[PDB]
């Protein structure tokens, strides 16, 4: 009559690495490694992302003719651009401050486009049929459609001042252009004035701005520039335009409201009817994982990531069925 | 191991014993069979629990952290925010995988210990009534049938009671 | 989290 | 006859936490973790802080008349601005490079504020009695107390160019301000040219002021602007102010000195008659122990910050009475 | 325990010994009494102090570090510091609740392996003088008094000198 | 130790035995000898190379990294890199030191651990034939030539085979 | 007849720390920390580093006649600066953008020094002959090798339009400058106009300068400023310079090409010849240790700093010879 | 630090 | 690496 003591072995393969020896085969383990995905872009905590399709933020923004027109008012959990985005800035030009626009974006919930200078009108006395190539459209030459361009109106620009209060109960996006001209020739030809000049001004902001003329090499066809302007105005608060030539004058504006856990992301995968709480370039990861190696760039509630090829934690014992 | 008893005095394990991590196998007239200790198990299972939540608990949940961006005249900035970037990550897969070679490390001792002690306990509990014929087994100057052997078990063995027996038999 | 190794764990 | 051994158990209720299992009444233990603080403003090392009771650092640096004129020269371990400063910039402007400045004096240890541009006289032949009512002072209209205005004098405004030689053997914080009326009228009325300018250079130092008209939104019931600039004038240096209109000359300097562990905190707290070694917002920390889970802010010697809310290591056994 | 000691085989802890960590509880004609080991327990003093102070002395001092301000067109710059500051206090938590956690597992399972020891040393210098009635005692095949109690506890045992009479009483 | 033989029960370490971490030394009629044990040595061996290894692998290669300028109006900037680089500089000195630390404590606890077994092992393997005079000998109650003795390092000792004389001897 | 169960001693006096006991003699060990290097500066992987000398880099970039010039094209694997650096800007002025032409330098791994713009005659009925005493040469008035000052010929500065093509294939470094005279007098003696300006322009960069007449303290002997400017000509793009008083026209462009592992230095060492994987300012790293107590800056493949000043894992057991 | 837990100890 | 620290290892 005999007892003996022991322990558990299964026929488990899983292999575990320790300090003193790698690679040890044991029979029960967790690994706490996500390295799925479904390669899909989907909802996050229920709220679609906004998909810019052919344009980026800059094309957007301005609003390039070439991308299909969003609905006037959206929401969103985070901002998507495609790789190739071929749609963006088509008249050449600096927009400056494009980065902190960028991210002041990535706080930016939903935003509501509603037409803050109607083009009929606002600018009295003033031609805002202009177009250009550059900003073409089914063949044909067109323009922003959140701006428009101010020209001479029967041998003239009169000094034109209209401003705008903000009454929409949140912070308003506000987009303008300033061309620069080639030559003093066209210079003339469009505003009528060698000595023009922009002024923008709010509660908090202040600027102004002067045509700059010079030949510059060609850029999309194009010898002259435009820089973008942007700015904030906060509720209440008024903005006031006053110019005599050279101003791509604003059309349409955004009202923007806050939000947290946002961001934009730069994607390649398409948009599903799915739901997720954690969402990658790659695809969205559903996992209570505490780490993951598939991508650096996470948005909503992710495990964190790692270089890491294989993070196993051992929790059954030594397996020896031998 | 560490304690000598897994992979050590005891060779291998049971394939036969599925229902714990640690447990007996007797042989007696009336048959042979396995049966696994739930108490040792049950204290492992907890342990090895708290461990595992507590590793994943130490690690707060991740929230939004995207990437940005610079012009061509903030190439110092661009290369600071990557070199933050970089940073953490080296730091936190440097963590990870450490922290997981120390747990496991010290998990399969733990289970070496384990098993060691429940040994010496039986060990302990049976004294000089069987001897020690290695591989972890005991051989018994006496009769044991299933009521003994439960009595093993379960922490409850009598030794004078069978201490007669065992004395004239271990001559 | 648990892990279900056995049927009478306590988890 | 027998003899026995055992292990210490006491009358502990100490409870500690470990990898396998939580919660471990222990004999004896040690706390890591400081989570205690006396509510008070107190000295760092024997230096009492730099206390701007209304003001916080823009409205003191300009000289706002509501906030209690300091001593001439002051020294200290570390400087406190009240989260409720209502004194700050009183006449509507923008402060450049205000946060840069800030910086600057996180490292600054000792003040002296001395009258770089006698008021009388250093700007011949101009109006230096210049006040308004967005920097009111006992209901009384009123102006920053280290700023002049310099308007014109008898229908005319003389070009003006002075400068300071720096022989006080330290650092020269200087500061001046440049106006902007709404009109040109006012800007007639005010200064006599349409085409004013204002120079400020030293050795490193070079810029060059233009008045900006422009009807902007009203602020503290002013439709002008006022944008304030600064300067550190080396020792040995020499600064020159050279203008024809529109500049808020300086008046007092101030005299600076650098030192270490220095830093600006908002606090809520008030100056009480102690010491320390280590200070927070929330009051001061007197610890030896390496973690405290008060405030993330801290100034002097002071414990790691972490999350934390309990860090008790076990020295003792586990404790077992039974 | 991880050596089965503390809470092992030896199931409480002795109130009544407080000079000392680890110790003895003696009981013969003369009387009977707690003393506590002193050499054992100035080592894991020692050894312990020295853990805590290395601990402590590991992080250095936190000197002065405040906060800095950003303008309504620095919000990148902002918020690349709070991934800073953000990002370093996540490490320091962590590393300080995971060290502190092991330390403490460490610290337990150092007790319990000296208690083991300091019995097997007592055991081995006993040997078959007397007999192990569970519970971590001995119980003597001869008459102790304080002397000999004495030299069982300072580590200079006589087991010729006993031997005959405990052979005698062993029988 | 940890486990209690390495400057335990077992004093000293042998200057005599140069080619093993581990091993024994025999004295019998035809001499007296040192002779390490190749396997539990080999085990030790693989396990700290590995332990080693491991450590150096798990610092990656740190490549160029070099520090900015920054200009007088960008103060901010400058104090924010140095935050970076410091705190880095901090968290990598802490992890270093402390893992060393810890790594040194476990290795020298896994050597203690290693005699132990080896011990228990030789133990197990005699029973009864020989008696522990402590210090981490046994004295046989048999004649034990360089063939036993070899028998006895290698792990084949014939028990039965000297059963007769050492019960003899032991009387 | 015995038998003894022993563990290896032998001699070693190495000592390691462990958490629970500190300083313990041990058979064997390892030191993982390298304390050594050999004090010269090396050849990194078989690239030579960038001497510059007695430059520094705006020194050697603008062409201080005061530094030996370098071969026309130059491959290096990293850049030194000498802590002493006497020679760089030697006419005051402001460098613009400098730090972020440093970090651009960080990754250019080789140049190509070439004349864009010939003196003779890239600038015709312009004065090509402009000195200075401010960068003196063996002690007659100098200036830099890279640039030329236009000034005015037979009483007028004509309206001068150049440009280059850049057809390198790779990205062409253009450096210009601003003089800036201190009074109307001199900028008319000079340039003729006392309404000049510079306008340079690419595909991607656009600026306009004006020159800016103030009376400043002397540097250098000069109480006039001479702002340097810089740019990153794309391949295929066009820089087109067009101004008529106060450039300085560039003469000498740089052709860079990107690298990786670059970086620039402050050291005091000599070049050997020797080689080495890893380089610091006090000399050159040879290890496979992980970690480093040397210096903070590394270039190439080197151990991590650290501020330890021991590093000691132990493998053997502890030494007991007793 | 010390740990002053005995009397006797040698801190 | 390795840790030749006898002459018959296997390393
Ligand atoms: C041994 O483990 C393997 C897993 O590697 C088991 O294979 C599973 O068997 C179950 C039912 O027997 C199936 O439902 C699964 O599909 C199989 N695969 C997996 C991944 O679970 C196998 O059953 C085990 N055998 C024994 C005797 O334990
Ligand atoms: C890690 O362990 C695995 C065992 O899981 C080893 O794989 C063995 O590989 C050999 C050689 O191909 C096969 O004969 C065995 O059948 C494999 N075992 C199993 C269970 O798959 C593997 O070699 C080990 N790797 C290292 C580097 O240690
Ligand atoms: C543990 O084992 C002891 C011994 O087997 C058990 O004692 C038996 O219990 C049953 C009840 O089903 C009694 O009717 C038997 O007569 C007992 N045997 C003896 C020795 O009298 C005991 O019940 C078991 N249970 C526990 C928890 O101790
Ligand atoms: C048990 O521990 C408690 C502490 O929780 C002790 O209470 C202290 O008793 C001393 C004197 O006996 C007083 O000076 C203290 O004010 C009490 N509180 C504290 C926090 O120390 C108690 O004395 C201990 N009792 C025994 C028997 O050990
Ligand atoms: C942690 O341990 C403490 C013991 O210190 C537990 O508190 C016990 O709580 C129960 C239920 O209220 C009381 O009956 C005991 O008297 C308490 N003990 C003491 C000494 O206060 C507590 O429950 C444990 N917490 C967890 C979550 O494990
Ligand atoms: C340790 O214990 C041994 C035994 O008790 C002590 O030996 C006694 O020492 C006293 C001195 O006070 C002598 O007079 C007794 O006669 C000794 N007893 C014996 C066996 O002769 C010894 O002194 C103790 N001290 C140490 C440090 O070993
Ligand atoms: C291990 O030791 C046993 C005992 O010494 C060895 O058995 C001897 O082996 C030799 C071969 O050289 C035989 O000729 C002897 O007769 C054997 N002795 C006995 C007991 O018969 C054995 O060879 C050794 N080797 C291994 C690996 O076990
Ligand atoms: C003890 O260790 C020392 C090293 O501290 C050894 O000294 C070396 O001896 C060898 C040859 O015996 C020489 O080649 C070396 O130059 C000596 N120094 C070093 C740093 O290796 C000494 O040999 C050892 N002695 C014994 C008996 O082990
Ligand atoms: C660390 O250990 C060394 C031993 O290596 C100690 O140095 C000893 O110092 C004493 C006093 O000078 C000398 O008598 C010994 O000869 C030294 N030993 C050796 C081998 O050099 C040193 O004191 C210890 N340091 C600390 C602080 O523990
Ligand atoms: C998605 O984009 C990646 C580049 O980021 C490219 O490699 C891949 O081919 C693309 N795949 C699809 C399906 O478009
Ligand atoms: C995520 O995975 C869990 C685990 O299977 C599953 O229960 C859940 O349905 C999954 N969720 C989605 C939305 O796919
Ligand atoms: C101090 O300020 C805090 C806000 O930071 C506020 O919650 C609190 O009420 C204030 N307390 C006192 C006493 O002023
Ligand atoms: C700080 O605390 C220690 C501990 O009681 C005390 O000795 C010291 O007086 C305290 N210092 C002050 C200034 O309160
Ligand atoms: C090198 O420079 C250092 C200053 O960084 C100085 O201490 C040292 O004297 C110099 N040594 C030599 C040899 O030039
Ligand atoms: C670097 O050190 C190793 C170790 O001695 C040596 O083999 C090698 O030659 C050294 N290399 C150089 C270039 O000095």
């Amino acid at each position: 009559d005999t007892i003996c003591i022991g322990y558990h072995a299964n026929n488990s393969t899983d292999t575990v690495d320790t300090v003193l020896e790698k690679n040890v085969t044991v029979t029960h383990s967790v690994n706490l490694l996500e390295d799925s995905h479904n390669g899909k872009l989907c909802r996050l905590k229920g709220i679609a992302p906004l998909q810019l399709g052919k344009c980026n933020i800059a094309g957007w923004l301005l609003g390039n003719p070439e991308c299909d027109p969003l609905l006037p008012v959206r929401s969103w959990s985070y901002i998507v651009e495609t790789p190739n985005s071929e749609n963006g800035i088509c008249y050449p030009g600096d927009f400056i401050d494009y980065e902190e626009l960028r991210e002041q974006l990535s706080s930016v919930s939903s935003f509501e486009r509603f037409e803050i200078f109607p083009k009929e009108s606002s600018w009295p006395n003033h031609n805002t049929n202009g177009v250009t190539a550059a900003c073409s459209h089914e063949g044909k030459s067109s323009f922003y459609r959140n701006l428009l361009w101010l020209t001479e109106k029967e041998g003239s620009y009169p000094k034109l001042k209209n401003s705008y209060v903000n009454k929409k109960g949140k912070e308003v996006l506000v987009l303008w252009g300033i061309h620069h001209p080639p030559n003093s020739k066209e210079q003339q030809n469009l505003y009528q004035n060698e000595n023009a000049y922009v002024s923008v001004v709010t509660s908090n902001y202040n600027r102004r701005f002067t045509p700059e003329i010079a030949e510059r090499p060609k850029v999309r066809d194009q010898a002259g520039r435009m820089n973008y302007y942007w700015t904030l105005l906060k509720p209440g608060d008024t903005i006031i335009f006053e110019a005599n030539g050279n101003l791509i004058a604003p059309m349409y504006a955004f009202a923007l409201s806050r939000g947290f856990g946002s961001g934009i992301i730069t994607s390649n995968a398409s948009m599903h009817e799915c739901n997720t709480k954690c969402q990658t370039p790659l695809g969205a990861i559903n996992s209570s994982l505490p780490y993951q190696n598939i991508h650096p760039v996470t948005i909503g509630e992710c495990p964190k990531y790692v270089r890491s090829a294989k993070l196993r934690m051992v929790t059954g014992l030594r397996n020896i069925p031998s | 191991g560490l304690f000598g008893a897994i992979a050590g005095f005891i060779e291998g394990g049971w394939t036969g014993m599925i229902d714990g991590w640690y447990g007996y196998h007797h042989q007696n007239e009336q048959g042979s069979g396995y049966a696994a200790d739930q108490k040792s198990t049950q204290n492992a299972i907890n342990g090895i629990t708290n461990k595992v939540n507590t590793v994943i608990e130490k690690m707060n949940i991740q929230f939004t952290a995207v990437g940005k961006e610079f012009n061509k005249l903030e190439k110092r900035m661009e290369n600071l925010n990557k070199k933050v970037d970089d940073g953490f990550l080296d730091i936190w897969t440097y963590n990870a995988e450490l922290l997981v070679l120390l747990e496991n490390e010290r998990t399969l001792d733990f289970h070496d210990s384990n098993v060691k002690n429940l040994y010496e306990k039986v060990k302990s509990q049976l004294k000089n009534n069987a001897k020690e014929i290695g591989n972890g087994c005991f051989e018994f100057y006496h009769k044991c049938d299933n009521e003994c052997m439960e009595s093993v078990r379960n922490g409850t063995y009598d030794y004078p009671k069978y201490s007669e027996e065992s004395k004239l038999n271990r001559e | 989290x648990a892990l279900e190794y056995f049927e009478w764990l306590s988890x």
